[PDB]
């Protein structure tokens, strides 16, 4: 076991690239979280392929 | 990113112990109407920031299904079952999307989790409660605010 | 018998509301190596006693699998996902049998629950935590003492 | 409303089944606390003993 | 009963080699709407008669589904994939029931076959074409005339 | 050897679908080497069946 | 590319009717040990040449499994079941890889096929026999010669 | 037609299996009306592949 360097308050950067039913998309993400409290939030922006022709919900567990 | 889960002292936290170097996950999502997705995330850390390189691919969603018709409302709260399979930490989830009309749309998830560095201790079987929510969005879902809360536990009796 | 589950006030208790007339269930158990079981139970009540008429059928278990080789140790604690499908209360569970060597053997369970009396109010989506344990048994499992504990809840954040 | 379910209940049980071609009968007698979500039961194999398969597969059906 | 299947000379016929003592099979039927059936048949022979002790159990069929609503027309022709798994001959089938309104209803079938005698040689991988038909029935299906045709083969290009 | 070009078939099916018990008797004939068989089926108990007869057919 | 299939007169040939404009397919491959693949092909035509834009993504293959261990020998000959679902031609297949030691490794495949042009007539239910063969390869499979033969039919009796 | 008896096939596959990226090019010929085709494949990126090539073959 070692020091994780994980702070109680962390920032989150994210880029998602994907394809659903032939439809390509790029989604950028920026958020914050509390790892030891098990909580996070993120602001997501569709950069390419918007508006998405499918339910956004299917992507959410993958951010 | 399972680093954002409250782990009690009696359960090994594979995810927080994977840092500073990080970890990756691969996932399949199998929907009850034949829609199937795969996803990958490579998670790193620099300073006070986690970085996520995510890929997502989905096929065989029927044209008049709730996904292509955008008839989903939310993921219901779930419980991930975490165990070692073929030497790799694996999470299986019975998931359900609430639809318009109060019906549910089932999805089975399997995630495999792999630390980047050697020496990360593997946990015994445990459970992780999840709840995920779109707090707000614009009309076309071009902009979305997402929130998640997760807590690891040992199940009953407690 | 899901009448033996602690239901909080804010969740409809379909099973206690099914009595005194009672209810039935049907279940499929799909194991990861192709073994499949179906089970039924007709539950009635006379005075202070519940009566259970149970049938259980299993096919396609491999000769050298953990079931026929008796390599299982216990069911791990689980969470049943309760929801309505086609006007019938349905429970789905991601289950796992602990095996010798601390490997796991997966089983997907689906149960449908039906009250004897018409117009018993169906509950909304909820979770039921489960833990089942063989407290004691003789060498050949001809005599077995069994114990179960179940608690219904709404999941996170509660 | 009026369920007639008592805080302490007895449980009677009879299971008949067939796994892998092997027929069996199992009788059960136990007690439970419906409102605490707890039960226990003594089970006895009446036919088909000893069972050639893992007893664990049966347990959630009792 | 896979005894009633045309086997060519180049494929081991496990089922005809299982007699006079006979064989048994176990089956799971997994329908796309969550309906699940299990079935068993113990097959014996006395003189010129085959005897079948069959058991069939089905659970979780939706109330408004094609099965409970009796909206099925026929099984479409199918091809069974025969292979050995854990010392046992196994047949997997991608099946489909035709429904009223010309939609299909998918079912996945797995059968395991076991000869009664020891030492009956297991065949190599092969395919068995199937077609099953209700030739006639009364209004309530209390009386049914059933027919099946089956042919084993090696697949392309040797079929 | 043991199997003849023309064979008789006797059948008894007992079962339960959706909680509904049934018994079905069968008598028929077949040609094992031609891969063909026919059977007359009769519901002894549980008639009329509340489910599609088709789901049973591959199990006869 | 199902354009390379011998179709008899009594079965509509959706694939040959999809040209010159072309068609696309999406596919899921679900292996029995949890490995899952999704794939897509966009097929176009110019003169006497078909052009294929193919994407292939797979996750959750165990390190000790026959795929990552490279213990496969060939796909066994198969039969694809072709049918319409939600207005789209769909193919389901029970597939098997022959492994070293003559064991088999099962894969379930579902493909959806969609013509680019509007108004291409959907065929009725039919079967397509397949056989696929690596004819030759170098040591590391950096160079491979592949062959396929496919024939559409109506099944028994004919 | 649009379909000729003897046709050529050009192909590019890009993919990722278990995290391993690859690119594969193909050049082949086939006979549409006979339902036969063959192709020469070459791994351009990601060689040697760490997984069984067989999993890819039906996707060319
Ligand atoms: O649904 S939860 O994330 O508040
Ligand atoms: O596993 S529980 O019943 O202690
Ligand atoms: O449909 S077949 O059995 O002629
Ligand atoms: O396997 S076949 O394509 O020769």
């Amino acid at each position: 076991h070692h020091m994780s360097a994980i702070k109680p308050d962390m920032k989150i950067n994210l880029r998602m690239e994907g394809n659903v039913n032939g439809h390509h998309f790029v989604i950028d993400g920026d958020g914050t979280g509390k790892p030891f409290e098990g909580k996070q939030s993120m602001d997501l922006e569709v950069k390419e392929g918007g508006p998405l022709p499918f339910a956004f919900d299917i992507l959410t567990t993958a951010f | 990113n399972r680093v954002f889960a409250e782990y009690p002292d009696h359960i090994q936290d594979y995810f927080k112990q994977s840092f500073p170097k990080g970890y990756s996950w691969e996932r399949s999502l199998t929907f009850e109407d034949g829609g199937i997705c795969i996803a990958r995330n490579d998670i790193t850390m620099e300073g006070d920031t986690f970085y996520n390189k995510v890929r997502f691919h989905g096929v065989n969603f029927p044209a008049n299904g709730p996904v292509m018709q955008k008839k989903t409302l939310k993921w219901e709260p779930s419980t991930e079952k975490m165990y070692v399979r073929d030497g790799v930490l694996t999470g299986d989830i019975t998931m359900a999307l609430l639809l318009e009309g109060n019906a549910h749309y089932r999805c089975d998830s399997r995630t495999t989790y792999k630390a980047k560095e050697k020496g990360v201790k593997l946990p015994g079987y445990h459970l992780v409660d999840h709840c995920i929510e779109i707090l707000s969005h614009d009309k076309d879902y071009n902009k979305v605010k997402l929130y998640e809360h997760a807590v690891a536990h040992s199940g009953l009796p407690d």
